[PDB]
């Protein structure tokens, strides 16, 4: 899936 | 018992041309993603092996090839194994797919 973020 | 999904079930799931159809399941396979969280402070959970340039143990330093073809540097998260299913259309393709792409019929 690829995906990124600032959790 | 829980219900599950094997090989030789007939299912439906989406064909890579993004519609459903009919089609049955080859094989279970199973997929490994990495976690990794990125110096820039964001992670991600889902990335292939393929994306480093076993797996690192939690903690170890690696570089990531992005989706955008530039390469960052990261720690490793830990590995996430997730059961999938190869299903084969009519045309004969064939495509790997999870869970949630794949809806079971009663008999």
């Amino acid at each position: 899936a690829r995906t990124k973020q600032t959790a | 018992a829980l219900q599950s999904i094997t090989a030789g079930q007939k299912v439906i799931s989406k064909h890579k041309n993004g519609r459903f159809y009919q089609c049955e399941v080859v094989r279970l396979t199973t997929e490994t993603f990495y976690e990794v969280n990125f110096d820039d402070g964001s992670f991600s959970d889902n990335l292939y092996p393929e994306d480093i340039v076993g797996p690192p143990a939690e903690g170890e330093v690696v570089q990531v090839r992005w989706t955008d073809g530039q390469v960052y540097g990261a720690k490793f998260v830990a590995s996430h194994p997730i059961q999938m299913y190869q299903v084969e259309f009519e045309d004969g393709s064939q495509l790997v797919v999870k869970r949630d792409d794949v809806y079971t019929l009663d008999e």
